[PDB]
């Protein structure tokens, strides 16, 4: 069994328009 | 003691990239051709989306394949609309297109997002 | 004009493509760390890495099949960000996390590295 | 022109490409 934890925010960077 | 963090936005996040490298044109590496309209995109995201693409770029004889052809019937605005859904997770609609839409989706075999304009369809006014 | 939201969608289309990633299919480079290589979508790389972005969008190495890291860079710590890259989630043993917020510097994987500070300030 | 009406679908949106 793992521990687990939920990550709201951005996860990777944003590639600009 | 082993943990794992969940990213509830990655999956949103990494489909939102993928339309700027799409808009950005970059990495593309086929075009789809409705009626005389072209639309640059990526064969693994098509795929991902449309049972028929899987087909079609599963197809050894059709997979190198840089351009693809569609029934001449198939409007662009309907397919331009699956194709942005795909693309982000939004389909925009209209009264007046939602059939052709429909139609588009179920030749693109893409059989959830027709149940759901049905959905919609019977949710309606 | 109306607009349905496909709430799931982006996470079906992710797991598509690790599914894809798995049956090899359309897999387009090799990163090769050390002694081990690993298959992907380059366009995936792209979307999760700022190097990968770099890198890909180098016009030279831009359609090499084959890309090696610093041999520096342990093959766990990338393997648990590739796999995370292609599943929304991290498995952090209290062993390789560091290591891992390390691999992921090297990557230009800052939201990743400033995600796990935030863990050690609790664990 | 209109202010876009939202609603949510919540099911799987596409097939499910096979292990």
């Amino acid at each position: 069994l793992v521990a687990t934890v939920k990550e709201a925010g951005r996860s990777i960077h944003e590639i600009p328009r | 003691a082993d943990s794992q963090i969940q990213f509830t936005r990655h999956a949103s996040d990494v489909l939102l990239n993928l339309n700027r490298l799409r808009s950005r044109d970059i990495l593309t590496d086929v075009v789809i051709v409705v009626s005389r309209e072209q639309f640059r995109a990526h064969k693994t995201v098509l795929m991902a989306c449309s049972g028929l693409f899987y087909s079609i770029f599963t197809d050894q004889l059709k997979r190198n394949l840089s351009v693809i052809n569609l029934d001449p019937e198939i409007n662009p605005e309907g397919f331009n609309i699956l194709l942005d859904f795909m693309y982000t997770s939004r389909l925009n609609l209209r009264e007046g297109n939602i059939m052709a839409v429909m139609a588009t989706a179920m030749y693109l075999q893409m059989e959830h997002v027709v149940d759901t304009c049905r959905k919609f369809i019977k949710a309606s006014e």
